[PDB]
């Protein structure tokens, strides 16, 4: 019922789509992803990425911030990021495998630019490397 | 016996200094001085208390992330009065990184300076390492930092160009960074394009003074009224525009070509008058250059009548 | 009370209980401000003042729609032209999304939320959903709350992917090749889609009414193209659009017209 290569290729011209969405931020693409910012440590950020529980969980916890931030464009693109987990959901189905399920609003308040710019940044370094590794065979 | 000062509010002022705010007693017929007792619980906790005839104390160079506990009583300042008893405690915490100013509103070309003050571990590290940044895309050049003092760094600005808008945000972020470590809390440039050229023109029958102006730059900034402000003098305009201080707003009316319009009747015909506009920011208030007018000089004439 | 229903039609559920049928209903064309049939069951040849009535709805609403060139919004388009005669009951549209893709079957599954539409001056209510899941199953329909119930549109389902509408590509140049003396053409594909896309490209003379020739372009990786023209010295107007590969959207509108 569920064609999987189909699955695999609407993942990748997802994922390319959402790349070219972090794209159009013209402020986000002069901001170095990997670059630190103290405050934002739990932001999951660039750490090996390498298994489809670590990769939903790391795209619940974006979609959790992007939910706090006001912008239309991100918040539909959440949406999108529904659609990318619903998505692992029926890959992790395809391969047969069972997956589980603060301080934000702190930051939030006081410096909402970098908070956006730098969820943003890496959330595409993080996604770029999802892309990289959504073909070495994904396991759960 | 007076009674305790209630109200006890702290702010931080624009020089990151503490100002604690308390209302006197409006019943009392007589002067109070007011014993204000504070305790700083920083890495070092101090207490103090001090005497101070007004409603406001102020404390310099407050430090980053620390407590700060508050009780105020009052006294009659003349005869033997008692002491009253101490206020309730009102207690206010500071943050991480500290800037002076938190914000800037100003316009193109100016000379904008800011330090910062960074916090790395409970270490106020030397500001020879603190390093500039806007915005994460470009590090300011050491030419424009300067060392206050060993814990305090500084840059400026100097011939600000207009803040180019980047998305939905009219500020440059500015960010103070311990080398490669970068903080998350920043501050806020604005630069405003300030020049307004306001068209006033005259009406046939020298009745009524119609002036516009396109506020095309403005329509970035909310929060912020804007409005026009002027003022008339006796006769004609010195030759330097210039805001005698009293000054009063004109109401005016959008068009919808987008253009701010207002008019001016009946009007003082050989009078001088003076006018700008006006920008009132949670930040502050910027003014265009002034410019002023003698109606008599800026009159459509009528188009010729009776003509064979 | 106009002329007698068939016997045939006729049926006796008991010797107390008299029954009528009408099976493939036809529309109830309506006369006057009678939409319905007024059914009146009588002894025999004159009644009593009893009366009923029979109402046949032509609820197949063509619900048909777009996704902007951004997929940052989605607007649907359906005539309530049938419903231009009821008063009384209420017009909403209707609509469940579940996680991905459309079941087979357009069916409604039982929990459904209403969406808010505004009518417009071309007779047609538009409902806009913003924020987009690309690639969730949307289905609707039109409900009709009246007094007597709820009637519902053939519902129909959606994946916006599908009804996505390209951009025209953008920066087209077209030169005269030297030595050579061939149309060269060039364009930039839209940001979006990720579809491999066949190309369509219209060209002319310049003036003032010019003779639209094409040429279509299979490959997606075909960036540029080069033709024959007769004349090698005068202006020519292009113009190109983009269509996905698969043919699963819509015809991009055509690019700025390039002058040679
Ligand atoms: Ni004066
Ligand atoms: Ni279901």
């Amino acid at each position: 019922g569920v064609p999987i290569q189909k699955v695999q290729d609407d993942t990748k011209t997802l994922i390319k789509t959402i790349v070219t969405r972090i794209n159009d931020i013209s402020h986000t693409q002069s901001v170095s992803a990997k670059q630190r910012v103290t405050g934002l440590d739990f932001i999951p950020g660039l750490h090996p990425i390498l298994s489809l529980s670590k990769m939903d969980q790391t795209l619940a916890v974006y979609q959790q911030v992007l939910t706090s931030l006001p912008s239309q464009n991100v918040l539909q693109i959440a949406n999108d990021l529904e659609n990318l987990r619903d998505l692992l959901h029926l890959l992790a189905f395809s391969k047969s495998c069972s997956l589980p399920q603060e301080s934000l609003d702190g930051v939030l308040e006081a410096s909402l630019y970098s908070t956006e710019v730098v969820a943003l940044s890496r959330l595409q370094g993080s996604l770029q490397d999802i892309l990289q590794q959504l073909d070495v065979s994904p396991e759960c | 016996k007076p009674d305790p000062p209630l109200g006890l509010h702290m702010e931080v002022t624009d020089d990151g200094n503490l100002k604690i705010s308390w209302d006197s007693q409006t019943m009392a017929p007589f002067p109070l001085q007011y014993q204000v007792k504070y305790l700083e619980n920083s890495t070092i906790v101090r207490e103090a208390a001090e005497i101070v005839s007004a409603t406001s104390l102020l404390v310099d160079s407050v430090l980053p992330g620390s407590s700060y506990e508050v009780q105020v009583r009052s006294k009659r300042l003349d005869g033997s009065g008692v002491w009253s008893d101490w206020s309730s405690p009102q207690v206010f915490t500071t943050q991480d990184v500290v800037y002076f100013p938190p914000k800037i509103l100003t316009s193109v070309g100016s000379n904008a300076s800011f330090h910062c003050i960074y916090k790395n571990e409970n270490q106020i590290i030397s500001s020879k390492q603190i390093v500039w940044w806007r915005n994460l895309a470009e590090k300011i050049p050491e030419i424009q930092y300067s060392i206050v003092s060993d814990r305090v760094s500084k840059v400026t600005f100097s011939n600000l160009k207009a803040t180019r808008p980047r998305g939905k945000f009219t500020y440059d972020a500015v960010y103070c960074c311990n080398e490669q470590a970068c903080h998350h809390r920043y501050a806020e440039l604005y630069v405003i394009d300030v020049n307004i050229n306001i068209s006033c023109e005259t009406d046939g029958y020298l009745t009524k003074m119609t002036c516009r102006w396109s506020p095309s730059t403005i329509q970035s900034l909310v929060g912020s009224t804007v409005q026009l402000r002027y003022h008339r003098r006796s006769l004609y305009c010195p030759d330097s525009p210039s805001i005698h201080p009293t000054s009063e707003p004109k109401n005016c009316v959008l068009q919808r070509d987008g253009f701010y319009e207002c008019v001016f009747q009946p009007i003082f015909l050989l009078s001088g008058y003076t006018m700008w506009i006006r920008i009132n920011h949670s930040l502050g208030s910027l003014d265009s250059p002034p410019t002023c007018v003698l109606p008599d000089s800026v009159v459509k004439p009528l188009p010729p009548s009776n003509v064979k | 009370l106009a002329e007698k229903i068939p016997e045939i039609q006729y049926s006796i559920v008991s010797d107390r209980v008299s029954k009528v049928t009408f099976s493939n209903l036809k529309a109830t064309r309506p006369r006057g401000k009678f939409t319905y049939d007024a059914v009146y069951c009588c002894n025999e040849q004159a009644c009593h003042h009893r009366y009923a009535e029979l109402y046949v709805i032509d609820v197949n609403i063509n619900i048909s729609c777009e996704t902007d060139g951004y997929l940052t919004k989605m607007t649907c388009r359906w005539s309530p032209s049938t419903i231009q005669s009821l008063v009384g009951s209420t017009v909403q549209l209707r609509y469940h999304r579940r996680s991905l893709y459309c079941p087979d079957s357009p069916s409604i599954h039982p929990t459904s939320e209403p969406k808010n539409c505004v009518l417009q001056r071309d007779g047609f209510y538009e409902c806009v959903f913003q924020p987009i899941f690309l690639l969730s199953g949307y289905t609707m329909w039109i409900r009709i709350n009246h007094s007597l119930g709820s009637l519902d549109s053939p519902p129909t389902c959606v994946l916006p992917d599908s009804v996505v509408k390209p951009l025209p590509p953008s920066n087209v140049k077209a030169e005269i090749t030297v030595n050579t003396g061939l149309l060269k053409v060039s364009w930039e594909k839209p940001v979006f889609p990720e579809n491999n896309l066949q190309f369509q490209i219209r060209y002319g003379l310049s003036g003032k009414e010019i003779q639209w020739k094409t040429h279509e372009v299979f490959d997606a990786k075909s960036k540029s193209a080069s033709l024959l023209v007769s004349d090698l010295c005068a202006v020519y107007v292009v113009q190109v659009r983009c269509r996905r590969l698969d043919g699963l959207g819509y015809w991009s509108n055509w690019s700025s017209p390039a002058y040679t």
